[PDB]
DNA sequence: AATAAACTAAAAACTATTATTATG
DNA sequence: TAATAATAGTTTTTAGTTTATTAG
């Protein structure tokens, strides 16, 4: 989707944040945000501009205003530029080549920010500005507030917290504006997507269909694919690769490709065309079979992640009306739709259960279970597997009670997003370290090692007391 | 495993028992060769003209023809069955067929291990029969253990067919019993549906590890791949255009440098990654230490929650595991049973950090038990990582003032729902029966593939294998619910408008049609 | 001799993008 | 004669290639 959110970092240089110094963790948070952005999304833009210095590096040459990074996609060079001033020696060298606190005007810095925002040549979905100062400085104040209001009217968002901590110093900026602790790299390796799956037609019957918007919500994440860069020049090769004639010499052709499967006595030689046409059974869409109760489910037959189904009022108008009716009926009916589904041409059909997904808006109106249906794959006969019989022994009421007492002592709310992949996190951290010429960044287990290893004594372990077998079962 | 199956067919073509017998035997052998089961079958032809017996015990065995001994079938065997075997004219005796069948079995039992034995006899029972050698044939039957899968044209049968039926049911009740009466089926119908479609099965292996509940207190466990989206057993072999083998076929790369024709080799590449605006160099040798280190094939469980919090919507991964205990570990088995009973009673689901082996990846997983009267274990499904939680804001629908369904539409939809119920309603007998059980139907892609394979094999000049209509019958529900919903469909189509669509896909080109 | 971490083609959409036949 | 048509190359999935443990 076109348009992104633009955030620019503005930090005062008034020799008041030089004394940990506010400038220090301000720079640290800016670096952490830039790292999170470069690991999250590259379509966004970042800009670093300073004011109050003794140097006037800016396009219109305004006093004390210094620009360091203009609005551009995040880059490692910007990270190094930030890091060269991160340290205390970095702070003093920064103050040397930039200049210490001097006179300025907030109208000028807002004007420069507006010019920088206008400099971009892309549709830019949102415009936000982050500002940092310990205390409010403010004539100058009147013009500054007027210009800030004008920019806010133009569609510019502002953000700031005083760097003293509490809720004490925002007096001169009470009206100017329309917390950075969470921005301190608390989020890492985020993934952002804006597109949607292929919209199809709901073949509910033989004549009328519904334009259905397919949406994936929990699709599996994976590391980005590697590139085959050269050893010395460190740039990828054209990667030319296709089968040619080796035994006889020469070049092979796609028309020369014959496919076969050696079965029994002879190899049934064919061509590809038969192979793709074999995969063809019907047209893309969801051919509805009927309704079947949700209670009539094996409750353990998941095979492929579910996909959300939404109306798309772009090819038929009945999508929204009929889906709203069905969802209303989904209150009274617990039967689920049975559909033969094919994402595209030459795909074997799968039987699909449309579990009612009714919207559950919370106090903040979070779209929990968005209004529509989810695709539930139904396994075939071959998808099932045999299982050797096991009906040896049951349990005793004493044992089940003891196990209940052991387990319900430890309970968790199960926050869904509480876990991330340690492999992907470590991979991202390694790439970050290599891109910045550093040591091993850190290791942080995503609760993969159970915390019960230390709090088992806290929960009062009793299965150790209850060894049902004289010979140790846990040998 | 291994199976030992003998074949026997029933003038001889008098619909015609010969045509149905040939159809069913060809279908059985093609199913065997497509499934590629490791079992040999033997073919005996009794009643075919000519006394060409393998062993002539005084020439008492009339019209006995051992077309094929116990050998592994192939396409050649299937075409030989289709072509060579033709009906005879003179009636034969069942005793001769049985004696020759078990003689072939005994001859073939020396050299080949067998894990199962079966007998497949087909007869119209119009052939003249004499019951004189019951003892020896029953002794051979209980020794070779060939489970007879006998079939009949169908009762109002003739006197010869009546005597054949009574002798065969007597010998089955003497040998097997009720199952002997059960295994006898009609040549059509029952046998028609018995082997019209096949199945495949790829067996998994146990995952012998330890359930680490708590710091220590580990429990020996074994897990199996329970439900899996099945893949084809054999991938296509890209063979030469004319040689039809692998001579000029190879997978290779040049790795030409992007320049002017300079290239690079395998040692010349570096596995870089697109770090936004640039690519940072990286190598697999760097990956060796710059990777997460797993701890064997651990089954670490970390958290416990209520079943309400988790969602069937949030079921991820690509496989299902029946979390069983280890082999015959009674203490571990009863401990696991107690734990799963406690979890079920409290609806108290478990969080599992799973790893298949030392080289696998960490896997957060949800654990909830499954309880039956035949198998009792725990069900494991891979839980997500917060990266997987993709979010897309959507507009509300129940408050759509622009699209509010009319109450007439609501009642029409209710009538449609009531008409197209695909499951039997739970009556006083709790008859919650699936009228259209999808889980018991195999993937039609594989049957279509094997149909195409036979179409091209048996007739190399046959251009296009057609789609099996029986698959459509399997792929479509009974017409009763469709007819019931037809009128509600009319109500819906009268009560619901629509507009035009696009993307009219067409055939590759418009040749002669 | 099976399963599965870990590569490798391949097939829609959401964006810019151009030939109409608008007219003498 | 001064519009909208088919239209590329995006990412995004999705299905088809490769090395560890059972069988002798």
């Amino acid at each position: 989707y076109s348009g992104r959110d633009s955030l620019i970092f503005l930090v005062d240089a008034s020799k008041a944040m030089f004394e940990l110094t506010p400038f220090d963790m301000s720079i640290q948070c800016i670096q952490s945000v830039y790292i999170s952005k470069i690991i999250s999304s590259d379509r966004d833009l970042l800009a670093v501009v300073f004011y109050g210095t003794e140097k006037d590096k800016n396009s219109v040459n305004f006093k004390n205003i210094y620009v360091l990074q203009e609005l551009d996609n995040p880059g490692a060079k910007r990270i190094l530029e930030l890091d060269q001033f991160k340290g205390q020696q970095g702070q003093k060298r920064f103050q040397d080549m930039m200049g210490h606190g001097s006179d300025y005007s907030l109208s000028e810095v807002l004007w420069v920010c507006a010019n920088l925002f206008s400099d971009v040549q892309f549709k830019m979905s949102h415009k936000r500005i982050m500002l940092f100062t310990n205390e409010d400085n403010p004539a100058k104040a009147s013009r500054a507030r007027t210009k800030a209001g004008d920019l806010r009217d133009t569609g510019i968002f502002l953000d700031l917290m005083h760097l003293k901590k509490g809720f004490d110093i925002s007096l001169f900026y009470r009206d100017i504006i329309s917390k950075l602790e969470d921005l301190l790299r608390k989020v890492r390796a985020k993934e952002t997507r804006k597109r949607a799956l292929s919209r199809l037609k709901l073949k509910l019957n033989k004549d009328i269909v519904i334009s259905v918007g397919i949406y994936n919500l929990v699709q599996k994440a994976l590391k980005p694919p590697p590139i085959k860069l050269y050893r010395e020049t460190n740039e990828p090769v054209k990667t030319k690769t296709r089968t040619f004639n080796t035994s006889t010499g020469g070049l092979l052709l796609p028309s020369d490709t014959k496919r076969s499967q050696i079965y029994g006595s002879r190899q049934i030689i064919l061509e590809k065309e038969e192979t793709e046409e074999l995969k063809r059974f019907d047209d893309p869409g969801l051919m509805l079979m009927g309704f079947k109760p949700l209670v009539l489910l094996k409750k353990h037959h998941y095979l492929r992640p579910s996909l959300f189904v939404y109306p798309e009022e772009s090819l038929v108008i009945g999508s929204s009306t009929l889906f709203s009716a069905l969802l209303i009926k989904c209150l009274e009916k617990e039967v689920a739709a049975l559909c033969r589904y094919t994402p595209r041409r030459n795909i074997p059909p799968y039987f699909v259960a449309l579990v009612p997904q009714e919207e559950e808006l919370d106090d903040q109106k979070i779209q929990v279970t968005p209004p529509g249906f989810q695709l539930v794959f139904l396994p075939f006969a071959d998808d099932k597997r045999k299982m050797p019989f096991t009906e040896k022994i049951m349990a005793t009421p004493e044992q089940v009670g003891k196990m209940k007492a052991i387990v319900e002592k430890l309970r968790f709310t199960y926050r869904s997003d509480s876990f991330e992949n340690p492999v992907l996190q470590q991979h991202f951290r390694n790439l970050e370290a290599l891109a910045l010429d550093l040591m091993e960044p850190e290791q942080a287990v995503d609760l993969t090692l159970p915390k019960v290893e230390a709090m088992n004594k806290r929960l009062g372990s009793l299965v150790d007391e209850f060894k049902e077998l004289v010979y140790p079962p846990d040998y | 495993n291994k199976a030992a199956v003998v074949l026997c067919m029933d003038t001889m073509s008098n619909e015609s028992p010969f045509e149905q017998a040939k159809k069913v035997i060809t279908m059985f052998v093609q199913r065997q060769v497509f499934a590629e089961n490791k079992d040999e079958i033997a073919l005996v032809l009794f009643g075919t003209d000519g006394t060409d017996n393998p062993l002539s015990g005084g020439d008492q065995y009339q019209n006995i023809t051992v077309h094929r001994h116990l050998m592994l079938p192939d396409f050649d065997l299937l075409e030989d069955i289709e072509s060579k075997i033709q009906p005879g004219s003179q009636q034969a005796d069942f005793l001769d067929a049985l004696i020759v069948s078990m003689d072939v079995i005994q001859h073939e039992t020396i050299g080949k291990k067998f894990e199962k034995r079966h007998i497949e006899i087909f007869t119209d029972l119009s052939s003249r029969f004499s019951k004189s050698q019951l003892d020896i044939i029953i002794h051979s039957l209980k020794k070779c253990d060939i489970s007879l899968q006998f079939f009949l044209p169908f009762k109002g049968i003739t006197e010869q067919q009546k005597e054949g039926l009574e002798i065969v049911k007597m010998v089955m009740i003497s040998l097997e019993g009720e199952d002997g009466l059960d295994e006898i089926y009609s040549f059509s119908e029952s046998l028609r549906k018995l082997c019209v479609f096949k199945k495949i099965e790829r067996h998994s292996i146990h995952w012998p590890c330890r359930l680490t509940i708590g710091s220590n207190l580990s429990i020996r466990i074994a897990a199996y791949k329970s439900i899996l989206q099945e893949r084809v057993k054999k991938t296509w072999t890209v063979v030469d255009a004319k040689t039809l083998k692998k001579e000029d076929i190879q997978k290779e790369t040049v790795y030409c440098l992007n320049d002017d024709e300079t290239e690079v080799l395998k040692e010349d590449i570096i596995q870089g990654f697109r770090y936004g605006s640039d690519i940072v160099p990286f190598s697999k040798v760097d990956e060796e230490q710059m990777k997460y280190k797993s701890e064997g094939k651990c089954f670490s469980v970390l958290g416990f929650c209520k079943s309400s919090q988790v969602q069937r919507r949030f079921f991820m991964g690509n496989q299902v595991l029946k979390v069983f205990a280890a082999r015959d570990d009674e203490a571990a088995a009863v401990a696991l049973s107690s734990l799963i009973h406690a979890l079920d009673d409290l609806d108290m689901v478990a969080i599992v950090r799973y790893a298949y082996d030392k080289r696998a990846n960490p896997q957060v997983g949800v654990a909830f038990p499954h309880i039956k009267h035949n198998y009792e274990c725990l069900v494991y499904v891979q839980l997500p990582f917060m990266e997987d939680l993709r979010q897309y804001m959507f507009s509300s629908l129940k408050n759509s003032k622009k699209y509010a369904p009319t109450e007439a539409q609501l009642n029409a939809v209710d009538a449609l729902i009531d008409s197209m119920s695909l499951a039997k309603k739970d009556e006083k007998t709790d008859t919650l029966e699936d009228l259209f059980p999808t889980t018991k139907i195999p993937n039609p892609r594989f049957q279509r593939l094997f149909q195409c394979l036979l179409h091209r094999a048996l007739h190399p000049r046959e251009p296009l294998p057609p789609i099996q209509q029986h698959i459509w019958n399997m792929l479509n529900p009974p017409a009763e619910v469709t007819t019931k919903s037809q009128i509600p469909l009319s109500k819906i189509k009268t009560l619901f408008p629509l507009i035009e669509a696009k993307k009219k896909d067409q055939v590759t080109a418009q040749e002669i049609f």
